[PDB]
């Protein structure tokens, strides 16, 4: 924002915002397998104490 | 701000998550280095005679300040088209060699 003025910023700052959105989704998408994994070890887990 | 983040108005109980605490800045400082200087950018304009394509000239500047209000009223408006930076910021970001 200091060194470019407003109109084109925006390009370039939509790549940031879009490249960091795709690369926290990927965050929360592995997390709901891995969570997925656990729940089927604290099933097996429950199941067997 | 309850009612305002779950969309209705009764609340069940429980626990939420209506939003976070930033402390706010009290002041400002700007404290770029102690120097002070008229540039020689009068020398580079103004001069005469330039080089030719071939033999370019050669001029390195230092110890300035970095006055760009004279560029628009040397000459009309024309061509800037500057890629790394706009040309209207020059004077805020500061210069490095
Ligand atoms: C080259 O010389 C010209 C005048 O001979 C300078 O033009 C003026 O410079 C002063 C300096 O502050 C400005 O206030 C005026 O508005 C300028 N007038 C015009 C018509 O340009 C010019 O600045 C000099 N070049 C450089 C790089 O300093
Ligand atoms: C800036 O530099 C000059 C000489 O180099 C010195 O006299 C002056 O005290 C300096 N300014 C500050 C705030 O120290």
């Amino acid at each position: 924002f200091s060194r470019l003025d407003p109109p084109e910023a925006e390009v370039q700052i939509d790549r940031l915002i879009t490249g960091r959105l795709q690369s926290l989704q990927t965050y929360v998408t592995q997390q709901l397998i891995r969570a997925a994994e656990i729940r089927a070890s604290a099933n097996l887990a429950a199941t067997k104490m | 701000e309850t009612k305002c983040t779950l969309k209705s108005f009764t609340v069940e109980k429980g626990i939420y998550q209506t939003s976070n605490f930033r402390v706010q800045p009290t002041e400002s400082i700007v404290r770029f280095p102690n120097i002070t200087n008229l540039c020689p950018f009068d020398e580079v304009f103004n001069a005469t005679r330039f080089a030719s394509v071939y033999a370019w000239n050669r001029k390195r500047i230092s110890n300035c300040v970095a006055d760009y209000s004279v560029l628009y009223n040397l000459a009309p408006f024309f061509t800037f088209k500057c890629y790394g930076v706009s040309p209207t910021k020059l004077n805020d970001l500061c210069f490095t060699n």
